[PDB]
């Protein structure tokens, strides 16, 4: 099974007003092509850093999608994940506390 | 010790868009420390280290072996795909290599490819042969060992790479060898007729840590479940571990956290 | 430091 393992934490554990930074993980997947998007009420985010690939000693993919951010009350967080693997495009909701 | 340096290519036809087909990072000790790709065309320092340590001379050499690397694995990713008969679509070949220093004062050295996310070829233990892993690697064994690439790989694992990786542990030896502590928090989830208890632990360095549950007093981890270490942006790692109890029971468990880094190991209990 | 790939 190649399907992305998704997880998505702060840097910091969140708290009201304060600037943090949203993370997305995308692990154990192949091809290395991948769709990872930091969204914000079902709209993408703002300067995302997804930079950061690398593979595991079984040869599977994975990378790191981060982006500074402060939690806004009442909004929805998540990271729309896409991949051959899969059928339809993945939503990973990040949970805030 | 036990240092580590390792790289990893990876050579793609189909990255894809706004995406090199070819890349290559460096990490000393786990630690992305240098990164090569195909838009940059430039190998790149990661850590502010390696940057004040090395002169231009280095960053040029390594841009241009990145380079050089970058056309052969052109080729190479052709002639892998012609030995699969392969016509079009995605493929990838993979590279790892590297050396290990441990605290016996010991040597290892590996490297290793894969095809598609499989073994293709890779250098054996005694680094005297290729071991094919596939029959399409087979002619690729023959032709670098009558060319003296064991031997040659030998040289750089045994040698150019333990002496280097020598060099950028004590150019890192503060940074690779600081603690930054994890904030803890314990959260509660109920959406059905089970509540589930995580406890994540936010920002911790170096890696090996230990975050368990436990059941008044008895690490009831043995139900408990961890997302395993995964990184953040800035050098330091985060894990979460869950478990299920029944509503009610929420006032006997507890999340206990070992790290390096902390006076005492961290006990917390959940509470709404 | 990075290294020369082989020829396939």
């Amino acid at each position: 099974d190649l399907t992305p393992k998704v997880q998505v934490y702060s840097r910091f554990p969140a708290s009201a007003g304060t600037k943090n930074v949203l993370n997305c993980f995308a692990a154990g997947f192949h091809p290395p092509k991948i769709s990872i998007t930091l969204m914000k009420d079902g709209v993408p985010m703002e300067g995302a850093q997804y930079s950061d690939m690398s593979f595991n000693d079984d040869w599977t993919f994975q990378r790191l999608v981060h982006a500074d951010f402060t939690p806004s009350s009442g909004s929805t967080y998540a990271c729309k994940v896409e991949h051959e693997t899969l059928k339809e495009p993945q939503v990973y909701k990040w949970d805030p506390e | 010790e036990l240092h580590t340096l390792r790289y990893i290519r990876t050579a793609m036809t189909d990255p894809g868009p706004g995406q090199p087909w070819f890349v290559t990072v460096g990490y000393v000790d786990g630690e992305l420390f240098v990164h090569y790709n195909s838009t940059a065309r430039r190998y790149v320092p990661r850590t502010e280290w390696i940057a004040a340590n090395t002169d231009q001379q280095y960053w040029d050499g390594q841009t241009q072996i990145g380079q050089l690397n970058e056309q052969i694995n052109r080729e190479n990713l052709g002639i892998r795909q012609r030995r699969y008969n392969q016509t079009g679509g995605s493929h990838t070949v993979q590279w790892m290599f590297g050396c290990d220093i441990l605290e016996d004062g010991t040597i290892r050295g590996y490297r290793q490819s894969a095809y598609d996310g499989r073994d293709f070829i890779a250098l054996d233990k005694d680094m005297k042969t290729f071991t094919a892993a596939v029959p399409e690697a087979v002619p690729t064994k023959r032709k670098w060992e009558e060319e003296s690439e064991p031997e040659r790989w030998k040289n750089y694992l045994e040698e150019t790479c333990v002496e280097w990786l020598r060099r950028y542990v004590e150019y890192g030896k503060a940074e690779l060898g600081r603690r930054e502590r994890p904030e803890v928090r314990v959260w509660g989830k109920e959406a059905d007729g089970i509540l589930t208890l995580s406890c994540r632990a936010h920002g911790f360095y170096p890696r090996p840590i230990v975050v368990s549950w436990l059941k008044d007093g008895a690490v009831r981890g043995q139900d408990a479940h961890s997302g395993g270490i995964v990184p953040n942006g800035d050098g330091t790692y985060h894990t979460w571990v869950t478990i299920e109890a029944q509503p009610g029971d929420g006032d006997k468990y507890q999340c206990r956290v070992e790290h390096a880094s902390l006076p005492q190991p961290g006990l917390y209990s959940w509470k709404l | 430091i990075d290294w020369f790939d082989g020829k396939e």
